[PDB]
């Protein structure tokens, strides 16, 4: 039954404008 | 402070290569060695990878780069790095006012120097040296011979022994509007300079006298 079968770049590196 | 930014960029990579978290001194000494030879891209980058190592940005830092942006007359990236500085809280000493002052001065913008220099005055902090001849430069530099000799005979009543600078600005601005005489006797007392031997070599070298191949 129901059983069967086992049931961070990008970031401090921004453009400095 | 020598300005040999190649070497401080190898000596970073070296220390990186070698599992070594970098320090935030020896960011700000990278920045501001780039900074001396107006690489202001790869100062940028630096400051930027000081946050991601975790190496957060110092009082030194901020000063380096804001020597750095108004060497060249950045002064945008000049209000930029005020604002990060007033939303930073960190007091603002001499050294944020004089650079402000030196960067609208390279800029151009002598009426925002002006401007800047009595909002310093009206706050607080003795201005140094530094800010009279910042302050000095500006004013020879847009075509003022008055306010040029009022400061530079106010500074002199100090016995600070006045520096090369300070001379070779009046020479300049006298030079503006031909103003031998005054050229003349100004080099009359630059002659002699018994105290300091530097002023002496160069009053001498720029009339002529040491251009000969024994007295260069």
């Amino acid at each position: 039954g129901t059983g069967f079968n086992k049931g961070d770049i990008l970031f401090y590196h921004r453009e400095f404008c | 402070k020598g300005g040999l930014h190649e070497d401080a960029r190898k000596i970073l990579q070296y220390m990186t290569a070698k599992d070594v978290v970098p320090s935030s001194k020896a960011y700000t000494g990278v920045i501001e060695a780039f900074g001396q030879a107006a690489l202001y891209e790869e100062a940028l980058v630096a400051f930027n990878t000081m946050h991601e190592v975790g190496s957060n940005p110092s009082i030194e830092t901020f000063h380096s780069l804001l020597y750095s942006f108004a060497r060249g007359g950045l002064f945008k990236e000049s209000e930029v790095i005020l604002s990060r500085l007033v939303n930073s809280g960190i007091p603002r000493n001499r050294d944020t006012f004089n650079a402000t002052i030196e960067a609208y001065k390279q800029g151009g913008k002598f009426e925002e120097a002006v401007k800047t220099y009595v909002d310093m005055e009206k706050s607080r902090c003795d201005p140094d040296e530094r800010t009279l001849e910042a302050v000095l430069s500006v004013y020879s530099c847009a075509r003022l011979v008055d306010e040029c000799r009022e400061q530079f005979e106010e500074m002199k009543a100090s016995d600070i022994l006045p520096s090369i600078m300070c001379y070779c600005m009046m020479l300049s601005v006298y030079g503006k509007t031909e103003s031998w005489d005054d050229v003349n006797e100004l080099l009359e007392e630059m002659l002699s300079n018994r105290v300091s031997n530097i002023h002496q070599v160069i009053g001498q070298m720029i009339k002529g006298n040491y251009d000969d191949d024994s007295n260069w």
